[PDB]
RNA sequence: AAUUGAAGAGUUUGAUCAUGGCUCAGAUUGAACGCUGGCGGCAGGCCUAACACAUGCAAGUCGAACGGUAACAGGAAGAAGCUUGCUUCUUUGCUGACGAGUGGCGGACGGGUGAGUAAUGUCUGGGAAACUGCCUGAUGGAGGGGGAUAACUACUGGAAACGGUAGCUAAUACCGCAUAACGUCGCAAGACCAAAGAGGGGGACCUUCGGGCCUCUUGCCAUCGGAUGUGCCCAGAUGGGAUUAGCUAGUAGGUGGGGUAACGGCUCACCUAGGCGACGAUCCCUAGCUGGUCUGAGAGGAUGACCAGCCACACUGGAACUGAGACACGGUCCAGACUCCUACGGGAGGCAGCAGUGGGGAAUAUUGCACAAUGGGCGCAAGCCUGAUGCAGCCAUGCCGCGUGUAUGAAGAAGGCCUUCGGGUUGUAAAGUACUUUCAGCGGGGAGGAAGGGAGUAAAGUUAAUACCUUUGCUCAUUGACGUUACCCGCAGAAGAAGCACCGGCUAACUCCGUGCCAGCAGCCGCGGUAAUACGGAGGGUGCAAGCGUUAAUCGGAAUUACUGGGCGUAAAGCGCACGCAGGCGGUUUGUUAAGUCAGAUGUGAAAUCCCCGGGCUCAACCUGGGAACUGCAUCUGAUACUGGCAA
RNA sequence: GCCCGGAUAGCUCAGUCGGUAGAGCAGGGGAUUGAAAAUCCCCGUGUCCUUGGUUCGAUUCCGAGUCCGGGCACCA
């Protein structure tokens, strides 16, 4: 519309590319550690985890995932690197 | 809507007249595409004008005066139109065709503006790249200024310019030379007119319009009065007389903020209808006229030859009346011992009309009926 | 809002007099009296109950002047108070301005004694007061603005209430023309040849 | 963060503040939480003009309630010390 | 002081007493119609088409964030006239300030509508599996580097909208490195994660001459908090229809994975076959809820405009993004309908935001002024935006207040009208006469709404400092849309200001004349058939008053839905009879429990409104302090007569 | 504003192509009665919307205008 706030239009899709693509990224790394435990390899599976634990930690300050999404996955990811360990 | 119009160029109202087929929207589009060259604020094209069979008022201006042209209906079917059409004239422009002369219609059109007081005529004898033939000019010329001569006008002093509205159209320097020197006969021979600003306002009720968005935009020229945009000014007409407030005044879409009289505005009201008012009212200072039933007035009545009747009618007789805007017919009922009214008569008769409307002594008034003008006259007496 | 007619003519409805034309004249004497409410007025009424709590109530409105929209709301303020919702109505009514000017004898009639109000003559406490219907405060001083004082109408205004009984619940000085407001006004102290009894039940329904 | 403002009652022309305690995201004369005191700058010189409870006040600056300029101003009006 | 509160009549029949419908007497409304119309004060004002919309306006802001300055105003270098500093004036971001750009914040509030919604909502009272920008308390840190881009140049697509390519550069933009904790994961050991700098002033020192350095202020990151807001779950309450009786299958529940701030069929995979339903499911229709308003003696019934709290919608439908928060009125993407521009390839638009318009409709107004006050956003502040709000204009729509004059005045006139033609009535009514002057009209003084803010200045702290800064007094010029204000003084003349329904009974108040079951009146009973108090006119009179009546609507009367408070032999109404489940009710003795119940305490029951006592506008309307009330619910602690559970 | 349809006694219509306007449904005036019906005795009350013209002559010929309804516009 025309308004001097349709700078947020703009603006906000060019945070829309920045967030999103930084969003995949996050995930991707989790998928790896899907297959890390499909794949057996509890040490590997230890070690899936040892790349993705300092991303998502920079994620959850950022304000970009919520925090408390950001510990839920270290949470349950955990559990499941001992249930084959 | 917008765009503050400027009050600096003197304004007079003029117009082309003729008859079907001549040139008086050719010539219109013609005189604003010369005045185009002169000032980038005209050029009315001719799909803008559009025959023209409603009162297209269109303007140009020269360096010196402003000017509100109105391109008239020069058809015999559409004299009413024609009348309301004259109902603006400080000076008119009279179209006649080179090639089949002054028509008998033509020489009509001059005496409907005259029983209604048309001031100055610039005749602008058209068709004239039809013939290079000057004395073949001169006689259809001099048929005009017959015409003029015994029809109480100055056709010995009758400024007569030739040219072609064709060409002139076109964009052709030669014939548009004629439209320049057009515009020199347009400021000498028709002076500033009277514009009586100090009295009791009155505004004659030509045309309704209603903008959407925005309301009831109705025009005309003002007679006399001065009016501010938030002042109330009532309307009389043939319904019961009501009341309003300014609320605004553009002129050729472009805004004005003071009425006053010369200027063919469009005043806006205080949201009205279109099914309340109609043309033949008319916008008044508040209460200045009242309608009445009953009247007298002093008329006289022509020859048919000449336009008007030939037979004497009798009582009872029911013919149209106009005040310079009006159409309000009528029940005459004659004097005593006169039971036929032939023509010459300059007699009285007791109105009794149908639709109530202003009335005033002094008012200078016409009066037609069944497709022709019976004469003009003065009322002189309001019963 | 006022009456604005003859001020006799409603009198001789009632047949009972409400002092709208108590003037220098003590009665007068000259009104064809008791029997000529109008045209008709010889024949006697039916006097059906209906009509005769009707006839208590228009005949006490028009001595006070108010008016039946103005009527109900004393009524109202009456019923939502203690004591005795009868006597309610009488002080209230008697809580006008204009009433107790009245019984000082500043005005010989209360039409005159209105406009004494409404025309600023009127310095209660030293505050000018045009409303007649201000209800008045115990223990409180009246007054008459210096301009408006000695204009004529007051002359021969106060001696006439030299005949009046000048009640209890109020004092008048005529010394310095001023007034002193007393006690709120009992019932016994009134006039009490009204029967207010009936207007409370008219009211009811 | 919510603060001490002032609600604007009283007619047309004739008003009476009513100093409240209020969201600040809410409307004047709307939703609030608390309402102390008042401010009739229209009063007679008489005896009562201006109230306010002091204390409420300092119980809610103490969690971090912030004061209007206006309203602030009211607390020097009110003269803590006079 | 705080609910001191309840009316009936007419009409069935020849008459009566019942039963029983119908109608009127009351008050009110977001009103409308008709007639008339003086002003002021305080409110209200599109209920129908959630129909379509022209234009203007309704949300911007910070240089104390950054690169820059196209403009405006200066400094400064310079330059030309020529009065040699009086002027003209080309460069210059070095300043004041500053369009356009980056970025931070706001835009989720304020504002409007009631289409949808019968329970995802709302109200009432609890509850735990959460989150929480701006504000504020506590405790530490605030170390060091790198790579792009907009604006801007060059070129260029396209009518425009709106872009494209190659280069230029900074940051509180983005992205690392380091350091990590009472922070996160985990039983633990351990592992892992953050950030940003500017501005003012200034002495020694230092000055690659940008500046460091010191200090003050402010901003930045993380964590436990708090205040506040929001989200979620349960219980009770929150309409009509049974001529709507079976419904449901991600549906009822469980395990596991994922997702969500958080819990869960929120969603999937397998398994189980159940869950809802007569104290009414689903289905159909209708409808925003409540605080309240009107009526009512109360209980109830009706209703939900305005002020206020909540929910939902934003042209129709749908999805998502940014961010603390929307799944969003003045944001985006897509399809559709309706408008518009067009150079026909393709684009622009959403008034249920103020006004305003066509149309709909019985019917509801101005394209005003101003940010002076309060509130909101950014900012250090000054200020700026603010159709919130504050006021003004239109309208008798409501309530309240006031005026259209007072006193005197009998030939007891004229005229109208009636008449037993005697006279009566209009009627102190008028003229006449002596006075007054509100409000209107006009002319001058003159409040209050205004608190602050800016500059100057002293003192007290800060500090190396008499500086900057902060705080408290004081001084100067002051900030008012309304506004020819409120209010007051004064001048002129009774001068400018009364109508409307009704008059047989119900229901306060009559005759005459004219029309003859004709015309008309009318709430019901009914009037008029040639002697009408009911039709029409005149006079008189009644009621009310800038309003008066008609009409529509809700309640009252209606105990004609009876809970308080009704009926059934014949007036409306005992199933034809009987058995019997669910449900209701249940002798008497004792013990016991303490659910119902009762008393008391506690939290809550928002505010305004309604009630009582006071206060402020001349009074009132209206505004307003305090108290009370909010008749209900939840929890705790006692009591044991009655009912209920258990046992004999 | 433009273009048409109805404007015919109380009501609905016939009758035109210049030659002194009809019918039906009505309704009403009288004799009988307390008053009507039934019964009997009599019946047209019309500016053809109005007005003007080509006239021995116009409802019918050409037209304006007003009223009402139905379609198109125009957009200071
Ligand atoms: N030769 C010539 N023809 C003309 C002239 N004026 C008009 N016309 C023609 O007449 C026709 C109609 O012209 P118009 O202006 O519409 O006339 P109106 O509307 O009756 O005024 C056009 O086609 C022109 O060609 C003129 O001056 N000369
Ligand atoms: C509106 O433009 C008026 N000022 C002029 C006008 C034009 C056309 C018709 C009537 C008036």
């Amino acid at each position: 519309n025309i308004k001097s706030a349709k700078k947020r239009a703009i603006q906000s899709e060019k945070a829309r590319k920045h967030n999103a693509s930084r969003r995949s990224m996050m995930r991707t790394f989790i998928k790896k550690v899907y297959a890390a435990i499909e794949a057996g390899d509890k040490a590997a599976a230890q070690k899936a985890f040892n790349e993705m634990q300092p991303i998502v930690d920079r994620q959850a300050a950022k304000g970009l995932i919520h925090k408390n999404k950001a510990a839920r996955h270290k949470a349950n990811l955990t559990a499941q690197i001992n249930k084959l360990a | 809507s917008k765009e503050k119009f400027e009050r600096t160029k003197p304004h007079v109202n003029v117009g082309t007249i003729g008859h079907v087929d001549h040139g008086k929207t050719t010539l219109t589009a013609a005189i604003t595409t010369v005045l185009a060259k002169t000032y980038g604020g005209a050029a009315r094209a001719f799909d803008q004008i559009d025959i023209t069979i409603n009162t297209s008022h269109v303007e140009y201006d020269t360096p010196t005066r402003h000017y509100a042209h109105v391109d008239c209906p020069g058809h015999a079917d559409y004299v009413k139109n024609m009348i309301t059409g004259a109902a603006q004239m400080d000076g008119a422009i009279l179209v006649v065709a080179a090639t089949d002369g002054p028509m008998p219609q033509t020489r009509e059109h001059i005496l409907l503006g005259r029983q209604v007081g048309v001031p100055y005529i610039i005749v602008f004898l058209n068709k004239c790249d039809m013939v290079d033939d000057e004395e073949l000019l001169e006689l259809v010329e001099m048929e005009v200024r017959e015409l003029l001569s015994q029809y109480d006008f100055p056709g010995d002093d009758t400024p007569i310019v030739r040219g072609s509205a064709l060409k002139a159209l076109e964009g052709d320097a030669e014939w548009e030379a004629k439209i320049l020197e057009l515009a020199g006969f347009l400021d000498s021979y028709i002076p500033e007119p009277e514009r009586a600003i100090d009295k009791p306002f009155l505004l004659p009720i030509e045309d309704v319009f209603s903008i959407s968005g925005r309301g009831t935009v109705v025009t005309g020229r003002v007679e006399r009065g001065i009016i501010k945009v938030g002042e109330e000014v009532e309307i009389v007409g043939i319904k019961e007389t009501q009341k309003s407030t300014c609320t605004g005044v553009e002129m050729f879409r472009k805004l004005l903020d003071e009425g006053r009289a010369g200027e063919n505005v469009g005043v806006l009201l205080r949201g009205i209808k279109r099914e309340e008012i109609e043309r033949g009212q008319v916008l008044a200072k508040p209460g200045t006229i009242k309608p009445h039933t009953k009247f007298e007035s002093e008329v006289y009545i022509l020859s048919k030859d000449e336009g008007g009747r030939h037979t004497p009618f009798f009582k009872g007789y029911r013919p149209q009346f106009y005040f310079r805007t009006t159409d309000v017919t009528g029940t005459i009922e004659l004097p005593e011992g006169v039971e036929m009214v032939m023509p010459g008569d300059n007699i009285k008769m007791v109105v009794t009309l149908i639709h109530p409307i202003a009335m005033d002594d002094g008012l200078r008034f016409a009066i037609r009926e069944g497709g022709r003008t019976v004469g003009a006259g003065v009322v002189a007496k309001v019963l | 809002a006022r009456y604005l007619g003859p001020k006799l003519k409603l009198s001789r409805r009632e047949g009972t007099d409400l002092f709208l034309k108590s003037g220098v004249r003590a009665i007068d004497t000259k009104c064809k009296i008791e029997q000529a409410p109008g045209q008709h007025g010889a024949r006697k009424p039916r006097l059906s109950d209906y009509g005769v709590q009707l006839r208590e109530k228009q005949k006490v409105r028009r001595i006070y002047g108010v008016l039946e929209r103005q009527f109900r709301n004393y009524y109202k303020e009456a019923a939502r108070l203690k004591g005795n919702t009868g006597e309610n109505l009488l002080a209230l009514l008697e809580g006008r301005l204009d009433n107790v000017v009245y019984r000082m004898g500043f005005g010989a009639t209360r039409a005159e004694a209105r406009q004494l109000v409404s025309h600023k003559a009127i310095m209660v406490n030293g505050r000018v007061v045009n409303i007649a219907s201000y209800q008045v405060s115990p223990n409180d001083v009246v007054s008459i603005r210096e301009k408006a004082k000695k204009q004529s109408r007051v002359k021969a205004a106060l001696e006439l209430a030299e005949q009046r009984e000048k009640p209890t619940w109020l004092e008048v000085d005529a010394g310095k023309m001023e007034g002193t407001f007393k006690r709120k006004p009992e019932r016994s102290d009134l006039s009490a040849d009204i029967n207010e009894h009936l207007i409370v039940e008219l009211y009811s329904k | 963060m919510v603060t001490i403002r002032l609600a604007r009652h009283g007619a047309k022309k004739r008003p009476f503040y009513q100093v409240v305690v209020a969201d600040s995201r809410n409307a004047r004369n709307g939703r609030f939480i608390e309402r102390v005191g008042f401010f009739n700058p229209i009063a007679s010189e008489k005896e009562e003009g201006t109230r306010l409870d002091l204390d409420r006040i300092a119980h809610w600056v103490g969690q971090g309630a912030t004061i209007s300029d206006r309203v602030a101003a009211l607390i020097k009006e009110v003269n803590k010390a006079a």
